[PDB]
């Protein structure tokens, strides 16, 4: 009943609307840092000069964009990897034209998702679960250190993370097909086959236990009142959604137990983004899609193309095109 | 060649399983 | 390139380094063997 | 009155031979013998009145000069154009392959 | 003491001119015969100031202070030339070669940012007659080019260029092309500025001068599509005399 | 279409003399050019310096003309600029700087024709393709 | 006019972010 | 920025008038229980 | 009770197997560290620098100073075979008693003696298996060091005149310098502990880190924790497994950044370039070829009011233009002589650059760390012909995939033994359901 012990209770308590807990210490103003931030920038903030060329790009609605245009600029390629907080620079002028406030976002950002991460597993515990929501978690979670952390740091310049911003987003993943291809490579091939077979399996999933619900009510009302929160029973009958996919199929490609069917639903997506989050953090160093160009010829020599070369006229369309004035020497080597 | 001889050590594990479960042994 | 008395190993060593992946895939020829127990 | 000045560039004999006070230095490999030793000390030595003035660029020796004899006819000499000449342009003019 | 790379690096001195002790206040005496350069010319900027726009009647408006917005990125240094004896006693000063431009942008209040190539290109400055040496009292005066902040090639954000780009609004396919020729059309400008050096201090042993300087000159044009600001800028050099 | 003689033909010198490469030398020259000379020249360009390409109406303009067999092999054994004028054998791979550039070390006189035939035959089969770049690919 | 709009509905969710978690109907056991 | 002056009023009945739905179903919806 | 695919778990409580377990794997670590190198020796050409031909490991041998001299050449492969049988030859020892021991030994060592079993509660015998096993990694730091100043000495991309093997006589002790590595900003211009750029830190923070593991295996033998650490921690074999797996994956993340940055211990000779290091060199190339042609690359506006060859970083330092201006904290034994105290000297650029200099920009230009799955070399659009990926690709991807996986492991193990500890890693039981006794939220 001293101060520490009452403060650290309230902290841990399982009583507070929403959970603290000491990731949520950290998780809380970090977050709050980053909201804030964003929302003063998408708003206000003036053009930035993501390229370090003194070409400021404007992305603030006030400054001529709407919702779709609009983003938080990307800091300067003359910071590169540099730190540059706001009392590093000589005025909030300064600060302001040369990218300071992604920097300010991204890393309160990243700081507080990963505190959300612990912050799942801290609850489980002191509910008495079991812990392992936070490693679902870890996909998304190591998708967004990629594109917002990884890859600068690899490519040397967190001018080349992703924009905040919806167009900017689009144009993040256009230059990435162009100086990577990740359209082949096979990360990114396990990101889409993780994404659409956990398309597919929501769907199946919600439309199986749909199917079978037990008839608990009238016509006159959803069929959702048929189930009461907490109630022990299933509010489905398995076998009848077993028998009916195990016909669609065969009798072996369907789950008659709910924890295998369950973890299948986990596994899939969580597997394939992790995949995909570590095909963005090995592009980042450069280890890039399949090329195929030019790898058939015919018996005089003469090149045939496939898709493949098709692929690489529009790669190549991308990289001459963007950042149109930042180049100065013929290769684009980051 | 080379495809001699990682047969004769590809064959060397699936060889061992089959001694001792044909002796009936301590798998 | 190796030293010259054991060239006649060639072949033997561009295959060596693959062993260890092997050991894995006997682990799962072992556990066929008892089903998976 | 508002005029593209290199388009209209183009429509002089800049566009159709060698231009001592304008082109950049990689058209003088378009014939042999000029580059780079020959094309160097042409275009630090711009600007030129007349195609001929080439000839009497200190230091050429009478094999340069017979080189720029064979050639006179490749070349032709325009007023300067400020947008070709600045950002040092003629000796990397942003083109590679 | 002379310091390394690593001791500057990060720092900011950089940026910065080299310095003479305020005991510096000799003379360096010029040999009508002999010959001489400038080894290094160093020009750091403190200010730059913005003329204004009055609007109403011929008021003519004011220099008005703004504030850098790109860092310590601004000095020009390494700038080199003939330092010539006239047959008046009078020195000229022709640059040759250096470090001779850098972009500044710098902001004024409201939020206009004012792109601005500082330079001193071509630089022929020159001192009053019967020289005969250099000493805290001289100054040197004179006219520099300012060619077009962009150079040919740069493409604007619709991919219009002068060198280089779309001649048109493509984006636009049948709009009326005449209220988009200034966008469309680029022009590269070519102004002159002028400068005034003040040699405040002079190492009679070492060759060695430094002092003020202010400079007047025009800011970026956007390639012809609005008209550039005027502007002034004062700040510091360093310079070191040799006989060639 | 095929590699045929006719592709396989290419001048020996200036004086107009011609040799017939056989489909070995051709091979032996791609690979042995990708060894030593493509991580620069992938392609018939120059990625160091895009001015100077393999194109054959390239080699024919340079001083000495390397448009031809014994050209090149002089090429690759004293490398001189293009007008003739320099040598350039400490920045360019030559047998007469194999001391700082080892992969010409174990070149043999017939890998030095290999290589320079690939050079003049492939520009036959690719066409613009050969020296002009991306625009190309 | 579309500042303000855009402005307008990114705030009338957060404020539905606030009364869909401390006014939500509550879960209630069986 | 020259904006379609009409997509005001479009966003305006496009958020309003369902919304107005949904509050007036909910409502006497409370007024029963 | 453990399904066959979580098998391992049955170890747990069987200190002789588990023994066995990893000894056998730590055989087989040894065997690919043999084969690997007789791999890469069997396909070595001494005429091609070894970052093109996809090795990994000899490079790590030649930084020790075996087998090479002046500029990198090799003179000398006995080394390498030396280094490959003997890790071969014993993979056979350790194999031979993780065998042994996971299979015909004593299931369980506690009975057999009381020095080797162990309790995984057992704090006291926890921390002096600990302290041994620090004593032991202090005895191979110092090893490093022996090498350095007394077998031989180390590579030295440094050394005057292109490099060469070099013996360390004055290591680093002052612990403002060690120390101050550790205190370094991560960000750039800064790199933390990835900017040490010479042999003398490099030694002088292994004889700090050879002491401070001695002298804390000595600590932990002779104590127990203190109970704010009693209380603190969960004690339990999984847990002390879950506290390994983070500590690995942050040791990856770090060895992913060496690699990639560093070419001190890394040395480009070896390696390839590094990514910043490459992007110099295209504009270094591109500078000298121009300059030769008569450009003043000093003055020379480009295209966006920038210098085109040179400009100003943020803190005014001269440096290369272009996009390579995200790569100006740059440092290399190629261009440091061109540096004066305000950055790239310009009376250098124009006067004192060597061909030496020219050759190796252009060598790393042409061999900038960029490639495909398949080892096309270069950007993604060109075309075949380059067979080549840098191996600093692809020890920076491997190592980063590894670390995230062993992060997500630590998260994986450290969940499950607190809750094993708690009791509830099997499930809620459904009689005393914790949250059906608390207050509802509303
Ligand atoms: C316990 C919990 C830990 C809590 C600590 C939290 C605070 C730490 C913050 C970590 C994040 C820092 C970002 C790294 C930024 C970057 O520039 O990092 C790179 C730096 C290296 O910096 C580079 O270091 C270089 C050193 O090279 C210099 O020196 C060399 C000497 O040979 C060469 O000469 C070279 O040319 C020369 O430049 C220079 O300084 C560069 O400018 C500089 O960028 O690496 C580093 O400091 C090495 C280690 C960084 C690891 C960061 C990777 C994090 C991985 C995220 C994991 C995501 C997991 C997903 C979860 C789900
Ligand atoms: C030092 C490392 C280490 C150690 C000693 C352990 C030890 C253990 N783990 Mg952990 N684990 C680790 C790292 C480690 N883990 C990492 C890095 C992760 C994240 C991926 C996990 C994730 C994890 C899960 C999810 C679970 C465990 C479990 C277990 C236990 C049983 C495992 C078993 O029998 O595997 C049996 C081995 C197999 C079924 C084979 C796995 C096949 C892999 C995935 C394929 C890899 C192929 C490779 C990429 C190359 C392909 C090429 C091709 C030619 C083959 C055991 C205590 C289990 C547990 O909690 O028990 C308490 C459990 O359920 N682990
Ligand atoms: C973990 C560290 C590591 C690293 C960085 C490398 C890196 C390299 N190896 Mg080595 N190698 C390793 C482990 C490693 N290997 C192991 C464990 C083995 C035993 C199988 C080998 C066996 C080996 C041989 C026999 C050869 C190489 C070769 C090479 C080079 C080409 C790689 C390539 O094209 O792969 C292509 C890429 C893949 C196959 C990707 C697989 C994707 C995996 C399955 C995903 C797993 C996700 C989970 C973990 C490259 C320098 C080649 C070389 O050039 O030799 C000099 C070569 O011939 N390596
Ligand atoms: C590095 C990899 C590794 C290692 C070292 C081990 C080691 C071990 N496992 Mg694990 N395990 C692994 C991978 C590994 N496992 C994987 C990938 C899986 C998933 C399929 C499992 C699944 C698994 C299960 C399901 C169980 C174990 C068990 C065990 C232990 C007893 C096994 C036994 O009696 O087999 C007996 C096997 C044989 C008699 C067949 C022959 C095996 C020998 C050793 C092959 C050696 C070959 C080699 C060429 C010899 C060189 C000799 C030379 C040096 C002289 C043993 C310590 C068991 C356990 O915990 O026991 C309580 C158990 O129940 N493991
Ligand atoms: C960390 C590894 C490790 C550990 C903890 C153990 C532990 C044990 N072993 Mg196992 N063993 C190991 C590795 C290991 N062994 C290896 C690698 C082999 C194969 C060669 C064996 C083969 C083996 C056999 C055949 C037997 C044991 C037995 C035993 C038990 C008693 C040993 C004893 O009294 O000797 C105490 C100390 C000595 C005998 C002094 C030996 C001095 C050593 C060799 C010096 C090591 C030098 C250096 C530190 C490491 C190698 C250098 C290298 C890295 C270059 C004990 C539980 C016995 C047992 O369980 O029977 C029931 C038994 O019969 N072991
Ligand atoms: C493998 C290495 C290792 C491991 C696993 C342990 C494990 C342990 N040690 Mg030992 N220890 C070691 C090496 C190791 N030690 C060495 C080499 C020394 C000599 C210096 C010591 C000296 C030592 C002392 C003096 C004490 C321990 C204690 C303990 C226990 C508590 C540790 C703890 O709470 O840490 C958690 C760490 C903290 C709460 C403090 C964090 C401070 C660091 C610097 C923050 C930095 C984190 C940041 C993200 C990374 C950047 C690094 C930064 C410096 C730049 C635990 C059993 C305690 C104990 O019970 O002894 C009986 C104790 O008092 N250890
Ligand atoms: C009450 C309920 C109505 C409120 C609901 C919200 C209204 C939503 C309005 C949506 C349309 C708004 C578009 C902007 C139009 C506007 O601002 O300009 C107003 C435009 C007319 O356009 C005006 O025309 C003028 C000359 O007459 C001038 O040219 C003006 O510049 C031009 O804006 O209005 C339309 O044409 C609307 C009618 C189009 C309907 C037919 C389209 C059929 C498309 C098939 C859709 C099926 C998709 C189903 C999806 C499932
Ligand atoms: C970069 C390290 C290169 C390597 C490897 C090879 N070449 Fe090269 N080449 C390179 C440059 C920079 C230049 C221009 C040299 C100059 O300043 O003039 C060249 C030029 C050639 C030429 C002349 C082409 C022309 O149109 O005149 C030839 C014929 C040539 N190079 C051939 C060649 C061969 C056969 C190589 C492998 C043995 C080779 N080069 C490697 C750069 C590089
Ligand atoms: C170095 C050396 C050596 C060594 C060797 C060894 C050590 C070996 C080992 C080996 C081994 C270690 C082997 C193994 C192998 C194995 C295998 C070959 C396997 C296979 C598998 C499979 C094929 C699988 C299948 C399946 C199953 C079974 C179930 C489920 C499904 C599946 C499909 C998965 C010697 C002596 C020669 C001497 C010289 C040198
Ligand atoms: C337990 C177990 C396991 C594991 C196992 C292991 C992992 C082991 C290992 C082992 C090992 C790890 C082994 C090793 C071996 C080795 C050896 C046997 C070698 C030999 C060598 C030699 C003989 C050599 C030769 C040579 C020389 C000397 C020189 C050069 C050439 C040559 C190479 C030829 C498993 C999973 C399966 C299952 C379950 C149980
Ligand atoms: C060698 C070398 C060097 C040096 C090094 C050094 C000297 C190092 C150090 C290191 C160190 C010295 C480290 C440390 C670390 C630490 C850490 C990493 C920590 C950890 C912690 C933790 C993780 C914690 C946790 C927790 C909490 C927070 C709360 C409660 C619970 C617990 C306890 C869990 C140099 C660079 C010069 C150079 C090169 C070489
Ligand atoms: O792709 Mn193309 O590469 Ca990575 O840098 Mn060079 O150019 Mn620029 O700044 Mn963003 O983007
Ligand atoms: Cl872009
Ligand atoms: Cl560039």
């Amino acid at each position: 009943a001293n101060l520490w012990e009452r403060f650290c209770n309230w902290v841990t308590s399982t009583d507070n609307r929403l959970y603290v807990g000491w990731f949520g210490v950290i998780m809380i103003p970090t977050l709050l840092a980053a909201t804030i931030c964003f929302v003063i920038a998408f708003i206000a903030a003036p053009p930035v000069d993501i390229d370090g060329i003194r070409e400021p790009v404007s992305g603030s609605l006030l400054y001529g964009n709407n919702i779709i245009t609009g983003a938080v600029v990307p800091s300067s390629n003359a910071i590169g990897l540099h730190f540059y907080p706001i009392w590093e620079a000589a005025s909030l002028d300064e600060w302001l034209y040369n990218g300071g406030p992604y920097q300010l976002i991204i890393f309160h950002f990243l700081l507080g998702a990963s505190c959300y991460m612990g912050r799942q597993w801290e609850l489980s515990y002191r509910l008495g679960m079991r812990p392992w929501i936070c490693v679902a978690y870890s996909a998304p979670l190591a998708s967004a250190f990629a594109v917002f952390l990884i890859y600068p740091i690899g490519q040397g310049s967190f001018s080349d993370g992703m924009p905040l911003g919806i167009s900017g987003t689009f144009n993040f993943m256009i230059v990435f097909q162009a100086e990577h291809n990740i359209l082949m490579h096979p990360f990114h091939q396990l990101g889409v086959a993780g994404v659409f077979g956990g398309a597919l399996f929501c769907a199946m999933h919600g439309s199986l236990v749909t199917s079978s619900l037990i008839r608990e009510t009238t016509e006159t009302e959803s069929a959702n009142y048929g189930y009461k929160f907490g109630q022990e029973e299933e509010t489905y009958n398995i076998v009848a959604a077993h028998g009916y996919f195990g016909r669609l199929i065969f009798q072996y490609a369907s789950f008659n137990n709910s924890r295998s069917l369950h973890f299948f639903l986990a596994a899939w997506p969580v597997v394939g983004v992790w995949f995909t989050a570590l095909g963005i953090s090995t592009m980042a160093f450069n280890l890039n899609g399949f090329n195929f160009n030019h790898s058939v010829i015919d018996a005089k020599g003469n090149v045939i193309n496939t898709w493949a070369d098709i692929i690489n006229r529009a790669n190549l369309g991308m990289e001459v095109m963007h950042e149109r004035n930042a180049h100065n020497f013929p290769l684009d080597l980051a | 060649a080379q495809l001699t001889m990682i047969a004769m050590i590809g064959i060397a594990g699936p060889m061992i399983i089959f001694l001792l479960a044909v002796r009936r042994g301590n798998l | 390139k190796l030293p010259e008395a054991y060239a006649i190993f060639d072949p033997l060593v561009d295959v060596l380094p693959v062993i260890p992946v092997l050991f894995l895939a006997l682990a799962f020829v072992w556990q066929a063997a008892v089903g998976f127990r | 009155e508002l005029v593209n000045v290199v388009d209209e560039k183009l429509g002089t004999a800049y566009g159709e031979k060698i231009d001592l006070n304008n082109t950049n230095i990689a058209a003088f490999i378009q014939y042999r013998g000029l580059y780079p030793t020959l094309a160097k000390l042409i275009v630090k030595n711009a600007p030129y009145e007349s195609v001929e003035d080439v000839l009497n660029i200190p230091g050429l020796t009478e094999r340069q000069k017979q080189i720029l004899r064979e050639n006179l006819e490749h070349f032709t000499v325009t007023e300067v154009e400020t947008a070709l000449v600045e950002g040092g342009d003629r000796y990397n003019n942003g083109l590679y392959k | 003491q002379t310091l390394t790379y690593d001791d500057i690096v990060g720092t900011g001195l950089a940026n910065k001119c080299p310095t003479l002790d305020d005991t510096a206040r000799g003379a360096y005496p010029i040999d009508s015969s002999q010959t001489y350069r400038i080894a290094r010319l160093c020009l750091q900027p403190t200010t730059f100031l913005v003329k204004e726009e009055p609007k109403n009647k011929r008021q003519e408006a004011e220099f008005v202070p703004t504030k850098l917005v790109t860092r310590e990125t601004t000095s020009l240094d390494q700038i080199q030339g003939e330092l010539k004896v006239n047959s008046d006693g009078s020195l000229t000063f022709v640059e040759e070669d250096g470090i001779d431009f850098q972009p500044v942008t710098v902001q004024m209040a409201g939020g206009e940012r004012i792109p601005l190539l500082f330079t001193v290109k071509n630089l022929v400055a020159s001192t009053q007659p019967n020289v005969t040496s250099i000493t805290t009292s001289t100054d040197f005066k004179g006219e520099f080019n300012v060619p077009s902040y962009r150079t040919a090639n740069f493409l604007d954000p619709k991919g219009r260029g002068l060198a280089s780009g779309y001649d048109s609004a493509i984006a636009l396919p049948q709009a009326k092309e005449e209220e988009l020729a200034r966008a469309n059309v680029k022009r590269f400008s070519l102004t002159k500025g002028q400068i005034s050096l003040n040699v405040a201090k002079v190492d009679g042993r070492t060759g060695e001068i430094a002092g003020t300087f202010e400079s007047e000159q025009l800011s970026d044009d956007d390639m012809g599509a609005h008209e550039p600001h005027e502007v002034k800028i004062q700040g510091v050099f360093y310079a070191s005399i040799e006989p060639a | 279409a095929e590699l045929t003689p006719e592709v396989l033909t290419v001048p020996l010198n200036s004086e107009g003399k011609t040799i017939t490469l056989t489909e070995k030398q051709y091979l032996e020259g791609k690979r042995l050019f990708q060894y030593a000379c493509a991580s620069c020249h992938v392609g018939g360009i120059t990625k160091t310096n895009p001015s100077l390409d393999l194109r054959t109406e390239t080699l024919a303009l340079a001083t000495p003309p390397r448009d031809n067999i014994e050209g090149l092999v002089d090429y690759m054994k004293n490398p001189t600029t293009y007008d003739g004028e320099q040598e350039i054998a400490e920045v360019h791979p030559s047998l007469r700087s194999a001391d700082i550039f080892p992969k010409m070390r174990n070149l043999t006189e017939k890998d030095l024709v290999a290589i320079a035939g690939h050079i003049l035959v492939e520009p036959k089969i690719l066409g613009d393709k050969w020296g002009g770049g991306k625009v190309y690919y | 006019m579309e500042t303000i709009t855009y402005v307008f509905i990114f705030a009338c969710i957060i404020a539905l972010f606030f009364f869909a978690i401390f006014f939500r109907e509550p879960p209630r056991i069986t | 920025m020259e904006v379609n002056q009409l997509g005001l009023i479009a966003t305006a009945l496009f958020v309003l008038v369902p919304s107005v739905f949904l509050i007036i179903l909910y409502v006497q919806t409370e007024s029963q229980q | 009770g453990f399904a066959w695919w979580a098998g391992n778990a049955r170890l747990i409580n069987l200190s002789g197997k588990l023994l066995g377990a990893h000894v056998a794997h730590a055989g087989l670590i040894v065997f690919w560290a043999g084969a690997m190198t007789l791999f890469e020796l069997a396909h070595f050409i001494p005429e091609k620098p070894m970052y093109e031909q996809g090795l990994i490991l000899i490079p790590h041998i030649a930084t020790l100073g075996w087998g090479v001299g002046p500029g990198g050449e090799v003179v000398d492969t006995f080394p390498f075979f030396v280094v490959g049988v003997v890790h071969l030859i014993s993979s056979a020892v350790l194999g031979f008693g993780g065998v042994y021991h996971a299979i015909r030994g004593p299931e369980t060592l506690e009975e057999y003696s009381s020095f080797f079993g162990y309790d995984w509660k057992d704090k006291n015998k926890m921390t002096t298996i600990l302290g041994f096993h620090l004593i032991v990694l202090g005895i191979g730091a110092l090893l490093l060091v022996a090498k350095a100043m007394f077998f031989g000495g180390l590579y030295d991309t440094w050394a005057p005149g292109g490099g060469d093997v070099r013996v360390i006589t004055n290591p680093t002790l002052d612990p403002r310098v060690i120390f101050g590595y550790l205190l370094k900003s991560p960000f750039g211009g800064e790199g933390w502990i990835v900017s040490v750029n010479n042999l003398e830190d490099v030694v002088g923070g292994h004889i700090w880190i050879g002491l401070i593991c001695i002298a804390g295996g000595i600590w932990h033998i002779l104590t127990t924790p203190f109970g704010w650490a009693r209380r603190a921690f969960i004690w339990s074999g999984e847990a002390y497994l879950s506290y390994s797996l983070g500590a690995l994956s942050m040791m990856g993340f770090i060895a992913t950044c060496f690699v990639w940055f560093n070419n001190t211990v890394y040395p480009s000779e070896f390696y390839g370039p590094t990514g910043p290091e490459a992007s110099q060199a295209q504009a270094m190339t591109f500078l000298i070829r121009d300059q030769k042609l008569g450009a003043n690359v000093g003055s020379a506006q480009g295209p966006t009011g920038l210098g085109k060859y040179l400009m100003r970083s943020p803190t005014g330092e001269i440096i290369f233009g272009g996009e390579t201006m995200r790569f100006w904290d740059f440092r290399g034994p190629w261009l440091e002589p061109l540096r004066g105290p305000n950055g790239l000297d310009l009376n250098k650029i124009k006067n004192d650059i060597q061909p030496w200099q020219e050759r190796r920009a252009a060598e790393y230009m042409t061999h900038a760390p960029l490639g495909s799955l398949n080892s096309v070399g270069g950007v993604a659009t060109e075309i075949n012909s380059v067979n080549f990926v840098s191996p600093r690709s692809w020890l920076a991807t491997s190592h980063f995939v590894l670390a995230f996986f062993f992060l997500v492991g630590h998260l994986w193990h450290a969940g499950r033994a607190r809750a094993a500890a708690a009791g509830f890693e099997k499930g809620i039981d459904r009689e005393s359901e914790p949250v059906l006794s608390m207050p509802s939220l509303d």
